[PDB]
């Protein structure tokens, strides 16, 4: 045995008869072992350890944008507090996700809607979108997509509030769906 | 004592150089060595022709840590082949940072002088955070959290859950581990490689992040009507194997669906 | 001898594990051409 294996060596001899006369022949054999084994017992093992539990909580907030765009096909920003419009121009606009999980969710658009100002419960309202879709009594308003990914855009033609109202501004609601669990984009007809 | 003591800025104290023949005679009072030689006093008597005398000395023992206040040493003097042949009374007083006091006696006659080995320069106290006090466990500086930090049950111990969008994350307080009864810890996810790590915001925490996705670390979504919450468990244990008190915190945190979008551009049109 | 023995208590690897498996590697040695005898110390 050397130090890696162990061999045992043994000559065998085989003839006819008892004596041998021509044609001596030796079976040379020899088996070797290695020193190094490797076991592994057959059964699993489960202890039992007491387990202290602390139930924790939290609550998030995902991220979620709207950016004017100053070309057609939505491609740019706009990055100045105010923009000035003729009111026979189009506007062109769309809405960022940036939260998480981008796989599972689609940017769905229950209402938005246009009022003079930033209070988003201003009891003047145009449902620039009303439930989950473009209004047919107006036909200036298109989309293009809502809930089909986590980026939905959509144009229409520039207004004013009647009255002494020379500014307006868009609230939008979300709701976000999972693109599995459900089929979410609407598809309304009048 | 700590206030009251004259620096001195020689670098011919030090155990390298060559021969010297100067003996204190004229030293009195609390000193503060500063400079290349060495902020501490020899441990270990070193050999003669050193310290720019014939026969230089040494402190015996150690140096005491902080929060020691006065000791007593007799520091000896190594000549002609025994250590601690000669004896000068020494009055050890440690200080609140990376220096030591004495009170250098003359000693008993000329060619004895003291010595200043490079000591711990390199060991700086400021690695330990704010609130870690700069104590000492003889002669080497540690960083030993508040004492006021001390929690006996683990029911008390601190979790930080910040619920980002992107991302999720739940830091706690090394401090608070530490006085727990935990030395290095291992925090683990359902998934053992979301392995924990140390940041630092404004105290000592360890931290795991995970991606706010169904399944890349376990975490599980279970999305209801209203919210889309993702739960993850927590898994603490000071070493390796965990053998009493096993740890689970179940933290989650839900996220809602719907919510309110509006653009950060003013808009008007002109018309006839 | 021919057998070795040992003892240790049962643990827990820290994480998701529900399960302990042991598996050894063994070493034979010739009783009279080596010392085999193994001793540690601190
Ligand atoms: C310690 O001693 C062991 C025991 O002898 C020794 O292992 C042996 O090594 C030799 C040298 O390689 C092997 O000799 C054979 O020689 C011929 C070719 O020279 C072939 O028969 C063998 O190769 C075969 O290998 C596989 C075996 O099935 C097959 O792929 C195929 O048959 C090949 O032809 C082999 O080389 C001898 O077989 C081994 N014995 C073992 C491995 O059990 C070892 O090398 C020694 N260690 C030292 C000296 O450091
Ligand atoms: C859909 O799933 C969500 C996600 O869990 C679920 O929301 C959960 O609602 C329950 C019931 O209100 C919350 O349970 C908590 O339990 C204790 C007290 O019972 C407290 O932690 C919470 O109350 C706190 O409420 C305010 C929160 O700031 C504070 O006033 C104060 O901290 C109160 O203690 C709360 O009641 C559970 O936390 C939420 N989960 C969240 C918010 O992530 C919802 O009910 C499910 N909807 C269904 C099944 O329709
Ligand atoms: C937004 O507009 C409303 C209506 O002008 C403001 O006043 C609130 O109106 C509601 C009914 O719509 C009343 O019940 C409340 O008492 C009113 N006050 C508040 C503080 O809600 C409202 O204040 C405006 N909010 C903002 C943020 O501009
Ligand atoms: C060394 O520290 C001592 C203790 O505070 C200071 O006073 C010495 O006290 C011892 C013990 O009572 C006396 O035997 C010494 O005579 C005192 N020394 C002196 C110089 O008065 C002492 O001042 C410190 N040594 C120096 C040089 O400052
Ligand atoms: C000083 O300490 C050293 C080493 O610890 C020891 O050998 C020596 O006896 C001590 N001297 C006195 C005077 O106690």
């Amino acid at each position: 045995r050397n130090e890696t294996h162990a061999t045992y060596s043994n000559t065998l001899y085989l003839a006819d008869e008892i004596i041998i006369r021509d044609l001596n022949i030796k079976i040379n054999f020899a088996c070797s072992y290695p020193l190094d084994m490797k076991v592994s017992l057959k059964t699993a093992l489960q202890p039992m350890v007491s387990a202290l539990n602390i139930r924790v909580g939290g609550t998030g907030m995902f991220t979620v944008r709207m950016a004017l765009f100053q070309t057609p096909s939505y491609t740019q920003p706009y990055q100045g507090s105010s923009v000035t419009l003729s009111t026979e121009a189009f506007l062109y606009v769309g809405t960022m996700l940036d939260g998480g999980d981008l796989s599972r969710f689609a940017l769905l658009m229950t209402n938005c809607y246009a009022t003079p100002s930033s209070n988003a419960t201003d009891p003047l309202k145009y449902f620039i979108i009303q439930d989950r879709c473009p209004h047919t009594r107006d036909s200036t308003i298109q989309v293009v997509e809502n809930g089909e990914s986590s980026q939905g855009r959509f144009s229409v033609q520039m207004f004013r509030f009647a009255g002494n109202y020379d500014l307006v501004y868009l609230h939008c609601e979300v709701y976000l769906c999972d693109t599995m669990n459900e089929k979410c984009k609407p598809t309304c007809s009048g | 004592p700590c206030q009251a003591h004259r620096t001195l800025d020689e670098y011919w104290r030090s155990t390298e150089y060559g021969e010297g023949y100067a003996c204190d005679t004229d030293l009195r009072g609390w000193y503060r060595f500063v400079g290349q030689g060495g902020a501490r006093m020899a441990e270990t008597c070193v050999p003669v022709l050193r310290c720019n005398t014939a026969a230089p000395m040494w402190l015996n023992g150690t140096h005491p840590s902080s929060d020691e206040g006065i000791v007593s040493r007799k520091a000896c003097a190594h000549w002609s082949g025994h250590c601690c042949l000669w004896d000068a009374s020494v009055q050890v007083k440690a200080c609140a940072g990376g220096y030591y006091v004495y009170n250098l006696t003359a000693p008993p006659e000329c060619h004895l002088a003291y010595c200043t080995d490079p000591s711990s320069v390199e060991g700086t106290c400021e690695e330990c955070s704010i609130d870690e006090d700069c104590k000492s466990n003889n002669g080497r500086w540690h960083c030993q959290c508040k004492q006021d930090f001390n929690i006996t049950d683990i029911s008390l111990l601190e979790h930080r859950l910040e619920c980002g969008a992107n991302d999720m994350k739940v830091s706690l307080g090394k401090c608070q581990l530490k006085s727990l009864g935990f030395d290095k810890v291992f925090m683990y996810l359902s998934d053992s490689r979301c392995s924990g790590f140390n940041d630092r915001d404004n105290r000592d925490w360890v931290s795991v992040v995970t991606p706010a996705r169904d399944g890349p670390c376990g975490t599980v979504l279970t999305r209801n009507e209203t919210h889309a919450t993702y739960s993850n468990t927590l898994y603490l244990a000071d070493e390796i194997i965990i053998r009493d008190l096993n740890i689970k915190i179940n933290f989650a945190c839900s996220y809602p669906l719907d919510m309110k979008v509006s653009l950060k551009t003013a808009l008007q049109p002109m018309v006839s």
